[PDB]
């Protein structure tokens, strides 16, 4: 029953937020979805499918009528001119969507190192990285210490020397 | 004592293809073709004409079929199936593009002419266009000799385009069931008819003879059209077989803001039925398509403001990071 | 009047470079632009919109009469088609452009960090990471050790140990 | 004791569209779209001719308008709106077409057909063509019968494309104003003329009647066209009604680099003037368009090496990193 | 003769992989190629000329007749039709490539991260980065040791105390 | 003490394009369009028939050409060049569409029309139509007075559509070498053809004359062709120079898969041999393009499973990591 991060797994208990922290300490464990940096993966995720309209609309009417034919010389080239130009339009369709989703999934990976890279220059010298994206604190971090990790107010002075001891013997 | 960093997960996540890879599963998505329309033509909110029976070009001459909509005002103009634009057996000369001009007018306005006649029969009648008795074109008149066989009269007809809009004008030269019924009708000899605007000019003469027998007559009436400038002349000079215009026909798009004017309408042809309840921008022959989606599988003529139309019937959108299952 | 770096802020002041450095010490406080970095910048920003132009271009003759019309029946195709065409490479500009801002915006963001993890790498284990873009220098740093952490010639050993000591107690 | 790591920002930097996001402040940028042209033709280090009142298949066939550039030598040929191809009314079967050709011929080079004629009138003038005195076309002949009244001979002209260049030939057939005028032009009796090559050959027949009055004439003549294969023979044959070439027409994008070859012209339409200072590759009918940018808004149907048209009129293209002012 | 990484350089000497490990020790200079993310970045890579197709291939028939002409008022605008589309097929497929190898350029040195990375994470408080893309290892590393390192089994407990001491005076 | 990372690297890597830089040297690359075709038609597993000599439209009513293809099967069809559709020199109304049918029909049978003649010539026979002594189209009859110059009998003929699949019906309209000719062979006076459908209608007379002398002919025959629904009645009815249908033409991809059935074939048109050892999905008239990568530079009008056709000739893709040579 040990914890670890992002690096090689998914939290499927995590139901409040897209990224957050889990911790444990003298007092146990402990899991809090982080808002802010749920929301701005969130933010950028919205508006997307309306991203989609807006670039893709058009206003047209009747070249040719169904109900009595046009001229069948003509016709066959209206045909193959709308063909052709659906082949297009899907051809653009499946990469719109593609990069779009290329780019939810990306941004996402980004906004998890966002957050791990800004907890690594926070605790500076008193902890240390396992590599499953967990940190090893090198001194005694309690459920006040590890709010203060989150709500970014750690202050690493506070605990340097404790850490450095015991980190070096 | 530690901290670690993670991100949410699902156990069963849909599957989205990216430009890299197929099929990576991830949290969340939505699909981005709408594929499923609303077999309605949603008109809530837009002035509608469900033309039905009536054919469109119908609504510029007056066949019985067409008497509801011969001043129609109209956003949204719906054309069906079945519909006959004629009542007796002939064809509009450059058909497809005159309906075009109309499915746009925002409907017609009509005037008179200002024709007057001497001489002539011009209350001509048809078993074609029956309406309570034998009528003819509600628009035209139908000119004859006044009595039977008796040689037609050279004459000159101007008609000026007074208002702003260019006006429309139709007229009719009329191809006898025999060579008989030419000489019985307009009298015997050469039949000449010209038609002259700023713009236009042309001679037709009628080429008498049996067609197959449609709506009972084996006679034609052909029409042909013109736009007129304003403050132009069109002359009409006959000696016969000619059916004259009574009406002009002036579109809505065209007008000053006078109260007439309801301007830019969309036509568009539909076997649905019609719902002013419901929305729609969009429309097909199946009904409306109105969808969140930013495509459609559905139909590939669709008109109106519409989704762009794509072979493929899903392309799924990621809404959600990339799923990772949480292991042991 | 404390000193930051790229990670929170752009600096106004730096106006004879694109990246820079700001540093303070016993002498005082320094800016200097930094040359090899900007022109790598440039030079990829350079040569867009003539890279835009060369992918985009056409020879092309007139199909349609201004002065006298064609048959409308075909005249009426030519416009569908021809609308048709820009609606098609109306998008394609509109995603070009974004996809070259997407990569200006992006590189930029990279040349910052190339630099930034060659000085973290070349101050081993002086220096520690404020995390504003910052490095904190445990040992004397003077204005001729700057401009070797600069010119790319800063020696760590030169300077180890006393950063060691100055580090750990 | 410290060392930073920055980047430049400004206070007030410009905003660019992304995919991700919309409206980005950043350091600088570029505009990517055209939308203002020269009005003026550029036509600095190019060859150009500006036809002007002269329609430009009357270069071919020379009405009085067109008198001075019956042999033309250009890169650039500039259309004009009132330009009238005839100065006797008619018009050219395929008219579109053959221009399309000349507009690409890089110029024309006549040179004489050798036809000459026994017993006819082939002088003939028309209050239409004026040119000091009533004249004619420049490069054709106009044949009659030389006495008022007299039926025109069954006459036959073979002439062979000796040139590596295929000839362009043009011919004419005369409907007369009255049934009169055609007999007092050309007898009397059934009028026949067929035109022979090794691909074309198609019979015409005057159909004579009024029509119109344009240039103060009832009568048409009408022009057809074919391009001819060297070594082969174009063979004449009429009983009169007939409008004869009198040259032969090369394109010069056909000759051997033998000094009349001027090599792939661009003809464009333009309500423009001239201007030999300015430079341009591209041209509609407003001016030039020369632009650093790869984008224009401003015609869709522009011509020449032209940017692309796009529906948008700015899409700015960043020239700078992400702007992000500075703080406190 | 010292040995640098991928930073600055490529090892031209590598043949049996597409990543690799060089290392010195007592023992001497070893070079091993890693097969896992060769295969990493192989797989990706294959596919590739496939994913080509399935995106760009249609079934079509013809509309002009070459062995006898059809009409040239329509023959003209089927040319100028077909002309057209080709430079937007153009444009699509010069623009879709120089994606794919964007692509490929890129994800190889993300490949290369990944591993790096992994090691730097795996050493802990071993080793320090001389920036070459290597590793200083501040304890005895044996063939054995090596292999560790490599076949992801380097347990950092096991050297720890030695290499801080070997590190700190 | 060291471990280092590497990846490797060549010394002469190719150089490839990416969007933000070019010809960036790389490891491994490969091409990504395809310039050499097999110049062959490759028709391995297909079941494939070469016309040859035979026009295609000819493969419905039977030159002495077509002989061999009257009722072909085939998966794929080749039209070649020098190939005549005619004997006897006419031509078919709508003949490319015509033909667009007959590519992709699968190949055609044949049953006959069952019509039967009473007082006339049927088996008219020409210098044109040779195959051993001078013959007739094999799918049709020719109809003559059976006496010279006696008044051919105003007759009629009904054909009904008993098949499921819409049949495919040719008729003839015959105009003489000369008004005697006419004469000769038809009677004299008056001359009407009129073909009767339910959805078609239409009346040809001859237009007799002398015409360019093709194949020995100065006389025309003009084929027209309808599609008749299943249990649709094509009435028949002339008083002279009609060419009768014998046989009606069914398609084999509307067979009910009662083994004539060979469904939907792709038409080509090419100047290649033919190769059942090689294997092609797209083709075009210089051979059969095959081939691993997924763009074409050889030719923009091919058909078939096919490559898309790019202007570029090369563009090449990258295989491998960036290369970066190794240093001192
Ligand atoms: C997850 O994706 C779904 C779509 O798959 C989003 O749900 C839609 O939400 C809107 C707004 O309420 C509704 O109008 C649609 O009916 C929903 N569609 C379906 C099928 O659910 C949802 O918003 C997304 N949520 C997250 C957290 O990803
Ligand atoms: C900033 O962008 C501008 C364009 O917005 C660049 O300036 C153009 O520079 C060229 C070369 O001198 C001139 O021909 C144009 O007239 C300039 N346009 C405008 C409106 O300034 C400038 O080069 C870019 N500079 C930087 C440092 O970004
Ligand atoms: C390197 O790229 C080449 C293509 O340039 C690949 O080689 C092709 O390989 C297939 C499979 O054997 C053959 O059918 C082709 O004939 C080869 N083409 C050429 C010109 O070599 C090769 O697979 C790639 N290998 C690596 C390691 O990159
Ligand atoms: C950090 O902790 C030390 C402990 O003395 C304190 O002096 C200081 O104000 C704290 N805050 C910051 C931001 O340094
Ligand atoms: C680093 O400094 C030490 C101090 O002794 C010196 O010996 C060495 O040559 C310097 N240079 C490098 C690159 O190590
Ligand atoms: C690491 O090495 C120490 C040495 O005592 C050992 O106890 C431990 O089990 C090793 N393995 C791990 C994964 O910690």
């Amino acid at each position: 029953g040990a914890i670890a991060g992002f690096i090689e797994n998914g939290w499927e208990g995590l139901i409040d937020g897209w990224y957050g922290f889990r911790h444990q300490n003298a007092q146990g464990q402990g899991t809090a979805a982080d808002y802010k940096s749920t929301q701005a993966a969130i933010d950028q995720i919205t508006g997307k499918l309306n991203r989609l309209i807006e670039k893709t609309n058009k206003q047209f009417e009747l070249i040719d009528n169904e109900f009595t034919e046009v001229e069948q010389q003509i016709g066959n080239v209206i045909n193959w001119t709308r063909d052709s130009l659906t082949e297009i339009w899907s051809y653009n369709a499946e990469l719109l969507v593609a990069m779009e989703n290329q780019h939810t999934i990306d941004l996402a990976d980004s906004e998890m190192n966002k957050l791990y890279e800004r907890v690594r220059r926070q605790l500076r010298e008193n902890a240390e990285e396992d590599g499953t994206g967990c940190f090893e604190i090198f001194h005694r971090c309690d459920d006040q210490c590890m709010e203060s990790i989150r709500n970014n107010t750690y202050n690493h002075t506070e605990y340097r020397q404790e850490a450095l001891q015991n980190r070096i013997m | 004592d530690k901290i670690c960093l993670g991100h949410h997960a699902v156990a069963n996540g849909t599957k989205v293809n990216t430009l890299t890879e197929r099929g990576v599963e991830v949290v969340n998505a939505t699909e981005t073709v709408e594929i499923t329309g609303i077999d309605k033509v949603c008109t809530k909110g837009k002035k509608a004409v469900d033309l039905g029976s009536c054919g469109i070009l119908g609504t510029i001459i007056g066949p019985p079929q067409c008497d509801l909509h011969l001043e129609f005002k109209a956003d949204l103009i719906i054309e069906r199936r079945n519909s006959s634009d004629i009542c007796y057996p002939g064809r509009f000369t450059n058909e497809e593009a005159l309906r075009q001009i109309i499915r746009e007018s925002g409907g017609i306005d009509k005037e008179s002419m200002g024709f007057r006649y001497s001489g002539i029969r011009t209350d001509g009648a048809t078993s074609a266009c029956k309406r309570t008795v034998s009528s003819f074109y509600s628009e035209m008149k139908w000119l004859s000799s006044s009595m039977n066989n008796q040689v037609f009269p050279q004459l000159n007809q101007t008609y000026r385009n007074t208002r702003k809009e260019p006006a429309l004008i139709v007229w009719g030269v009329h191809h006898s069931s025999s060579l008989d019924e030419q000489n019985k009708l307009y009298g015997t000899g050469n039949k000449l008819i010209t038609v002259g605007s700023s713009k236009y000019q042309q001679s037709f003469s009628p080429s008498p003879g049996a067609r197959p027998k449609v709506n009972g007559q084996a006679g034609r009436i052909d029409f042909h059209w013109m736009l007129l400038d304003p403050g132009d002349t069109v002359t009409f000079t006959f000696n016969g077989a000619f059916i004259a215009p009574d009406r002009a026909t002036f579109l809505r798009s065209n007008a000053p803001s006078g109260i007439e004017y309801n301007g830019k309408s969309l036509g568009i042809q539909s076997d649905a039925q019609i719902d002013e309840s419901c929305e729609g921008e969009c429309f097909y022959s199946g009904g409306t398509i109105n969808s969140p989606l930013p495509f459609q599988n559905i139909d590939s003529r669709a008109v109106g403001k519409c989704p762009r139309y794509v072979k493929q019937s899903s392309l799924p959108l990621a809404l959600g990071m990339k799923n990772v299952p949480e292991k042991i």
